[PDB]
């Protein structure tokens, strides 16, 4: 273990929820709340689906359509 | 000079951004046709009803009573065994 | 090997070394409660262990069995023509399985065959 | 009549002139069983396209002998004459693609 | 309709129905919410913990629908399993040493048939059944009773 | 419960005839993706036609 | 008085004794460069084998403007 | 962290081999004598000499891993040690997101395609009269 | 809060060994010169040619494979008795046109 | 002082449960078996009590002698599924091409993950709530409604599969690979079903114990998905 | 805070008196007292700066 500050740079806080008033838009809300939760947790949990949702994606140009225009025979 | 006055920054945001949406709807639905990526409900694919037109839903044959087919010329079983005749408990109608 | 808990012990950079070993070595050790004697323990098995000349012999032949094991699992798996793994060649029928019979002449002549089969002379 | 013919046009043909030799595709292992299938494969294959009567049939079923032995051979033979071989099945009929 | 709020306050007021904001956003109203018991531990947590939990707890229950839709789907999938060509019977298939009865070592019932295969056990029952022998099951139309999932 | 509720319900047709399967093979292995609710309608009279009680049930029209 | 947020401060360090834990030269805090390069690598060797087919298979013809003893050749 | 260790994550017990870092040197230090300068000859060993609790560090040690068991409130960790504590639950909690938002539509996609076209999109349509889907992993083939 | 395996070690040993096989596995097909076009059909000349003339419409469509072989078995010739590919033609004609 | 450890001198479960494992060979009714096995779960439970009971030496080590035992127990049952895929994977050249219907890749595979998935995901919030001394009825309810979808998929793909344990290898090591699973998961309801708050919290072994073997069922399962479903 | 060379004393961005850029500050009149001219662009500019004839 390697002793580190915190990253988090965005706002700390955005006061007392008063009726949804004088808040950030949503997707900067979005975006803080995992940059608070930690962004290595969303990659390690995305990445696993990505690499197979792409391998076996790819093979509608890779196997398929490259495949039917690339025949010697 | 007279259409100059149409240049209003939401004009061309609404322009360009709306020209390129058009040119990529315009490319890409037909695409997503091709590839059945459309709805079902929204449009059919001529495929979609080559496949279909094929389905009906009152074959009644083929009926056997047995798990294996062992060749020969007699093949499995077609006949219902006799004690199994009238044993099934059915709600009057 | 000091003697002294004063005089440093030298540690390279890396993933074994000094410094990595003394972090782990006391992760699930009970005996290591403090400094002085976390430090006096973690000597004592490094001079018990890593000082002792023999036990460098142990260790080559650790290495050397593991890297034939290693690439025999492999080379098993890449060349041998009986070993499946995609299911390309499984789903057809064996005269149709054209892609896996390319391994069979050239995994049939290894260089060592070549090399040591003029040698039956000195047994037959 | 060229040295490398046998090789030339199928590997099925270096056998098919050395009955009793190794094949190319099985000669790194001593275990056969897969040699025995794809000869019987084959003598399956010539029947229906040529026919049981015909002499290169016929010598397709001794390649088979020359590596299977016969008590594999009556029982095989036997589900082939059913129609129950799973490797004589026709292709249209067959059901390796079906559900996965 | 009521005017008395924006549109995005009577969107998240609904949400709010079973009160997950509400509690999401006030630290009283999640503590009060616990049980007396555990509510003595509750001012140890940091924000970062509570609202974490909540995102983890509120993640699991809203993908609970989610999945109970495919487990409907699948019961529906099972429910009506297309029919399949019958097996012809290979060089390695369907081969016995011995009947099967190792569910019933001593009442040896259906011995012939396969653990788990419905239609031989269902002709093995009537036989017994036609032999004066009570056996249970196989007698009612999948299509009149309940949770069958294999209704029009 | 899950095993008592099933049991007593008749089987489904698990095969066919693999012939008559083969020359109709689209509306059989097809039939329950493209319509599930007709799909499931045939089945239900096959499994009358096969156990003969066809006669003694009003299988309802979809 | 002035204070810090406990959340936002930092890791404290080990404590400097005769018995010292130090990670710093390690290098394995997290996956560097060569690893995903490892990934590049991967990436590309899948879409190559799929794209081009005949690679390993290749032609036998060999043209060299400086012939095979020239280092450009050999590449 | 999930896992028990006696060095690093002893939560059983609580045992920490040294002191806090806000101590001041004078009100407690980590137990290191091994800088002591040599005893002059004329000092006469009293006690046992054996490491132990006679030894003032050493018995601060202890004394502070009893009585550190009661405050009043939390030590409140920093982000970086709360993310750790939970790392493999929220990275659960994304890959099940994962499932549902990538997996999910994808497979859909290509059983809709299936169906109409006999394969799956992502496979090379055959030509040799067999029936069925077919493969699904393109890429193991 | 001490570390005993790579910070990212899950990660890395999952798709850093998966890179590993995948790179080795190319490494050994240029070695070898193993082909690697990928055919998804079954390689049986006379078949392929016979499914060439169903296509091109020589042989009616729907004709079963057995009603194209020189010897048939014996589970073959049952089916053979109840075969009309002229009724099956006429039947998925006539749902066409109900669909249409 | 005291003696570093408090050593049991007499027990008498041991032989009681060794007979009960007697029972079982010596049996002429296969109703016997069904009874011994209540009385093998109840004199477990005995053992579990004296192990709960040993809290009163207030012994440091027991934790971990614990936590380690669980661990090997853990290595075995990963060995074990290792020698089914051994098994299934020595035939694999006998697999693909032979008159069977293998399992389809779409329907199966992606709700069971999407399922196990969110068992995972209950039990890390069991796991969050021990760790802050919290408890929610609601989760174990959860964990129910999971292992009931479970048990009533499985059933119905056994009963409605067309091919049987005598077809083939292939179909031998597809069933009893997914059996072997599912008596994993039936062992994960045993233990979940007494899931409470205790107020000694982290120096409860069960709560560890809990968390990684539930882990292991589900990383197990995509290992017989890939190998088997995909 | 910059106080010293060590802290960053002069160093731009890190010292509080030093800007990190420093661009122009903008004029409302010309240096010779005309009031400088205004041109409000309803067209992308000339490709080359190329000035049109007056
Ligand atoms: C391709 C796509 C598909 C992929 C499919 C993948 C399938 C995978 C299947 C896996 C099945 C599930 C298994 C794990 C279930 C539990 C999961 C869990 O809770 O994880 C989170 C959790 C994370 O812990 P944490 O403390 O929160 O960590 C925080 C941070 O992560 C940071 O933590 P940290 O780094 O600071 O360290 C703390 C933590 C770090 O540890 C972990 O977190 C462990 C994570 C492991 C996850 C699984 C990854 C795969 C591992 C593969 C190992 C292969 C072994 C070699 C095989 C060789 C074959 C020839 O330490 C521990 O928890 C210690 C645990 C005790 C370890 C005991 C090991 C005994 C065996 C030693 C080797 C024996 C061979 C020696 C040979 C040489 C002889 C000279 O893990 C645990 O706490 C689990 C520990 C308890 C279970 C241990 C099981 C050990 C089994 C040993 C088998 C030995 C067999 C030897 C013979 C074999 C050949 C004959
Ligand atoms: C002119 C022509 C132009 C052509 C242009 C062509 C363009 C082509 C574009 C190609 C792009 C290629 C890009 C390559 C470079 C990639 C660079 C990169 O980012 O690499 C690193 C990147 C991520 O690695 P990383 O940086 O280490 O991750 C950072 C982490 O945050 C590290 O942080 P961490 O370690 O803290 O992470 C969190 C970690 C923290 O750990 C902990 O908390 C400690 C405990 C760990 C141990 C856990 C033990 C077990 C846990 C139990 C709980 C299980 C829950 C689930 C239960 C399920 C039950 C069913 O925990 C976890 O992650 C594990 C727990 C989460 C749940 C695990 C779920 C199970 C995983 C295992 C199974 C996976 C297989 C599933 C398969 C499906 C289902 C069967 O790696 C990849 O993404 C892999 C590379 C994939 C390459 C694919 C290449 C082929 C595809 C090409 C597609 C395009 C072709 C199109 C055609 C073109 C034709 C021309
Ligand atoms: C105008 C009204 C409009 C209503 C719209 C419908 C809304 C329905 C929402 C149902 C959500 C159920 C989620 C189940 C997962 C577990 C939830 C949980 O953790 O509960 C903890 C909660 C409290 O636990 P605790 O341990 O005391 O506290 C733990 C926390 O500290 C504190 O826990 P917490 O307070 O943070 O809990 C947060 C939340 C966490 O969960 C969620 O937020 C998940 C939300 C998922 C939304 C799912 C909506 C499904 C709707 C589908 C409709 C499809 C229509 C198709 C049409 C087809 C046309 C062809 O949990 C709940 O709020 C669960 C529901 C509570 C209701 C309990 C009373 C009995 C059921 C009443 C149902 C009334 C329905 C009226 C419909 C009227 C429509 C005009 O547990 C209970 O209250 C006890 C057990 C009962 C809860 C489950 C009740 C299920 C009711 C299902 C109703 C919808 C059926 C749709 C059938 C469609 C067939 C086609
Ligand atoms: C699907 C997704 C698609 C995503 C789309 C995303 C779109 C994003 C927004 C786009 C907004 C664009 C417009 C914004 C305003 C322009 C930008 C600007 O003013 O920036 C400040 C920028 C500089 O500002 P400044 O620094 O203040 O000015 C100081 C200087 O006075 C001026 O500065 P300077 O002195 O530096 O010079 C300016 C510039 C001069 O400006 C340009 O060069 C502009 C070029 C525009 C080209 C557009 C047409 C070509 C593309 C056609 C695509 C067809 C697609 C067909 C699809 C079919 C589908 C079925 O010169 C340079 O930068 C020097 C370039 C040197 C390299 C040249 C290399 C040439 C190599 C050729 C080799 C060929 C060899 C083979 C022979 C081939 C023979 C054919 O201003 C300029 O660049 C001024 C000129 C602007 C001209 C804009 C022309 C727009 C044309 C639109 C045509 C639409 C047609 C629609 C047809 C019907 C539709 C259905
Ligand atoms: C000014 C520019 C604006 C641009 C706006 C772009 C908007 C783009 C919107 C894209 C929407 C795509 C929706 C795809 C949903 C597919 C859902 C689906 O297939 O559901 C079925 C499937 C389960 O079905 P089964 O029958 O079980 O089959 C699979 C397992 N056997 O369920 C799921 O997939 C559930 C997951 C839902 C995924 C939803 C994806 C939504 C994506 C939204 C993107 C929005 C982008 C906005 C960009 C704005 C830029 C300014
Ligand atoms: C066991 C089968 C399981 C199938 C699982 C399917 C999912 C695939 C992804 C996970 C498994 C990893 C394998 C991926 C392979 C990808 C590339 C590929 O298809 O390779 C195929 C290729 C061979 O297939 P065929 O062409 O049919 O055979 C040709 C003649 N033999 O496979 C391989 O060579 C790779 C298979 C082995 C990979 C594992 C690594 C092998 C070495 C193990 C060494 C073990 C000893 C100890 C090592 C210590 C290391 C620190
Ligand atoms: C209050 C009552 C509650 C009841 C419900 C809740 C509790 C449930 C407890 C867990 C049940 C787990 C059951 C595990 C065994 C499942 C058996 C099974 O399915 O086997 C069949 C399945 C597939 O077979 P097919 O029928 O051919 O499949 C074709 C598909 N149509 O696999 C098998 O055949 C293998 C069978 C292995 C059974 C192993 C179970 C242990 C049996 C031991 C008997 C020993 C008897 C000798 C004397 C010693 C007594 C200990
Ligand atoms: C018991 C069986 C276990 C399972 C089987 C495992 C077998 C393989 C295991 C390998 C080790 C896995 C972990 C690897 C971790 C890792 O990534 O480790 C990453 C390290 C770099 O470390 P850092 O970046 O962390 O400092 O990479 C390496 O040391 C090697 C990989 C980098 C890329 C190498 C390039 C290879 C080139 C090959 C030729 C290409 C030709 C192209 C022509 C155009």
């Amino acid at each position: 273990h390697i002793p580190h500050p915190v990253k988090y740079v965005g706002p700390r806080r955005y006061g007392r929820y008063v009726y949804g008033m004088n808040r950030p838009p949503v997707l900067r809300q979005v975006k803080d709340w995992i940059d608070w939760t930690g962004w290595n947790s969303v990659f390690g949990g995305f990445s696993f689906q990505v690499a197979f949702g792409l391998m076996i994606v790819s093979g509608v140009y890779l196997n398929n359509y490259r495949a039917t225009h690339t025949l010697y025979y | 000079g007279s259409i100059e006055q149409f240049i209003n920054l939401r004009t061309a945001r609404m322009f360009i951004y709306g020209g390129v949406s058009a040119v990529f709807l315009y490319k890409a639905t037909p695409v997503m046709y091709r590839w059945e990526m459309l709805p079902t409900f929204l449009v059919k694919t001529e495929a979609y009803k080559a496949r279909e037109a094929m389905i009906a839903f009152d074959n009644m044959k083929g009926i056997v009573y047995g798990p294996y087919d062992k060749g020969g010329l007699e093949g499995p079983p077609t006949k219902i065994p006799e004690t199994s005749v009238g044993m099934m408990k059915v709600d009057p109608m | 090997p000091p003697t002294r808990l004063s005089t440093p012990l030298y540690s390279e950079g890396g993933a074994f070394t000094v410094n990595w070993w003394r972090n782990r070595y006391g992760l699930y050790s009970r005996r290591q409660t403090d400094p002085m004697l976390a430090e006096f323990l973690f000597r004592q098995q490094v001079k018990e262990w890593f000082y002792d000349v023999p036990s460098y012999n142990y260790a080559a032949l650790v290495g050397l069995a593991l890297g034939i094991l290693v690439a025999v699992i492999w080379r098993h798996f890449l060349f041998n023509p009986d070993v499946y793994v995609r299911r390309q060649e499984l789903r057809k029928m064996w005269p149709d399985r054209h892609r896996q019979f390319a391994y069979a002449v050239p995994y049939l002549n290894p260089q060592l065959k070549n090399l040591l089969l003029p040698y039956k002379n000195s047994f037959i | 009549e060229s040295a490398d013919a046998l090789f030339v046009g199928t590997l099925d043909r270096l056998t098919a002139e050395h009955p009793h030799t190794d094949d190319p595709r099985f000669a790194f292992q001593s275990n056969q069983w897969n040699n025995c299938e794809l000869r019987f494969t084959q003598f399956c294959r010539c029947t229906r396209e040529l026919g049981e009567d015909d002499p290169r049939c016929k010598y397709q079923y001794y390649r088979a002998q020359t590596v299977c032995h016969e008590f594999l051979l009556e029982d095989w033979m036997e589900h082939r004459h059913r129609g129950t071989c799973d490797l004589d099945i026709m292709p249209d009929r067959q059901v390796i693609h079906m559900r996965g | 309709i009521s005017t008395s709020e924006t549109l995005n306050q009577k969107i998240l007021r609904w949400l709010d129905v079973t009160g997950m904001l509400t509690r999401w956003h006030s630290r009283r109203e999640f503590i009060l919410d616990m049980d007396p018991y555990f509510r003595k531990n509750s001012g140890m947590w940091t924000e970062w913990e509570r609202k974490t939990l909540l995102f983890l707890f509120y993640c699991c229950t809203l993908a609970t629908p989610y999945s109970a839709y495919l487990d409907l789907q699948e019961l529906k999938h099972q429910g009506t399993k297309p029919p399949r060509p019958v097996s012809l019977e290979s060089r390695f298939m369907n081969q016995r040493r011995y009947d099967f009865t190792w569910m019933h070592p001593q009442d040896k019932f259906c011995s012939e048939c396969r653990p788990v295969e419905l239609e031989c056990k269902k002709m093995c029952f009537d036989r017994y059944r036609s032999m004066d022998y009570r056996m249970y099951g196989f007698q009612r139309p999948r299509i009149q009773t309940y949770y069958s999932f294999s209704t029009c | 419960w899950i095993y008592v509720n099933e049991r007593q319900r008749e089987p489904q047709e698990n095969v066919m005839d693999h012939e008559e399967f083969f020359r109709d093979f689209d509306s059989i292995y097809l039939g329950q993706v493209f319509d599930h609710h007709r799909f499931a309608e045939w089945l239900a009279r096959r499994r009358a036609v096969k156990w003969g009680y066809a006669d003694q049930i009003h299988i309802p029209p979809v | 008085y002035k204070t810090e947020n406990p959340l936002y401060k930092d890791d404290e360090p080990f404590a400097k004794t005769c018995h010292t834990f130090d990670y710093t030269r390690e290098g394995t805090e997290k996956n560097g460069l060569g690893y995903y390069c490892l990934m590049g690598l991967w990436a590309s060797i899948f879409i190559w084998d799929s794209l081009y087919t005949g690679a390993t298979m290749p032609t036998g013809v060999h043209r060299y403007v400086w012939g095979p003893y020239f280092p450009t050749a050999w590449f | 962290k999930h896992f028990f260790t006696d060095g690093a994550n002893d939560y059983v017990t609580g045992w920490e081999n040294t002191p806090p870092l806000k101590f001041p040197a004078s009100v407690m230090k980590p137990c290191d004598y091994s800088m002591t300068k040599p005893i002059p000859k004329h000092w006469k060993l009293r006690g046992s000499g054996i490491h132990g609790p006679e030894n003032t560090d050493l018995m601060k040690l202890v004394l502070w891993n009893r009585l550190k068991q009661k405050r009043p409130q939390r030590e409140v960790p920093n982000i970086n040690y709360l993310k750790d504590s939970i790392r493999l639950e929220l990275s659960v909690n994304w890959w099940l997101m994962s499932c549902i938002f990538l997996w999910g539509p994808w497979l859909h996609w290509g059983q809709e395609y299936q169906k109409v076209h006999e394969q799956p999109p992502w496979a090379m349509k055959r030509i040799d009269g067999l029936r069925g889907e077919g493969y699904f992993t393109w890429f193991l083939e | 809060g001490r570390r005993l395996l790579h910070g990212n070690y899950f990660t890395r040993y999952l798709f850093g060994s998966l890179a590993v096989i995948w790179i080795a596995e190319y490494a050994a097909a240029c070695q070898y010169g193993i082909p690697r076009h990928r055919n998804p059909n079954w390689m049986w000349s006379w078949w392929l040619e016979k499914q060439n003339q169903i296509k091109n419409g020589e042989i009616p469509a729907n004709t079963p494979g057995y009603a194209m072989v020189k010897w048939n078995n014996e589970a073959e010739q049952r089916w053979l008795k109840t075969l009309n590919v002229e009724a099956m033609n006429e039947e998925f004609a006539r749902r066409r046109e109900a669909y249409y | 002082f005291e003696l570093n450890i408090n050593i049991i001198n007499y027990n008498y479960l041991g032989i009681i449960i060794t007979v009960i494992i007697s029972i079982y060979i010596y049996n002429n009714s296969n109703i016997i078996s069904v009874y011994n096995s209540n009385l093998l779960l109840i004199n477990i439970n005995i053992w579990m009590k004296y192990n709960i009971l040993d809290m009163l030496n207030l012994n440091v080590l027991d934790y971990k002698i614990l936590l380690w035992i669980v661990v090997i127990i853990i290595s075995n049952e990963i060995l074990l599924f290792v020698s089914f895929y051994w098994i299934y994977y020595h035939n694999y050249i006998n697999y693909y091409h032979v008159n069977i219907l293998i399992l389809n890749s779409y329907n199966i595979v992606y709700n069971n993950i999407i399922l196990l998935t969110l068992l995972s995901t209950i039990v890390n919030i069991k796991f969050y709530n021990y760790i802050l001394s919290y408890y929610k009825y609601i989760l174990s309810y959860l964990i129910y409604y999971n292992n009931y979808m479970f048990n009533n998929k499985i059933i119905l793909e056994y009963k409605n599969n067309s091919n049987y344990t005598n077809d083939s290898v292939y179909m031998t090591s597809y069933f009893y690979i997914i059996l072997l699973h599912y008596i994993h998961i039936y062992d994960s309801i045993i233990l979940i079903v007494v899931y409470n708050y205790v107020n000694y919290k982290n120096i409860n072994n069960y709560y560890i114990n809990i968390n990684i073997y539930y882990h292991l069922i589900e990383v197990l399962y995509i290992v017989i998905s890939i190998l088997l479903y995909l | 805070k910059a106080s010293t060379l060590a802290t960053g004393k002069g160093i731009p961005g890190i010292d509080p008196k030093l800007p990190t850029h420093t661009p122009p500050a903008s004029y409302d009149v010309l240096s010779s007292g005309k009031a400088r001219p205004v041109q409000v662009a309803k067209w992308p500019p000339m490709p080359g700066g190329v000035p049109l004839p007056k």
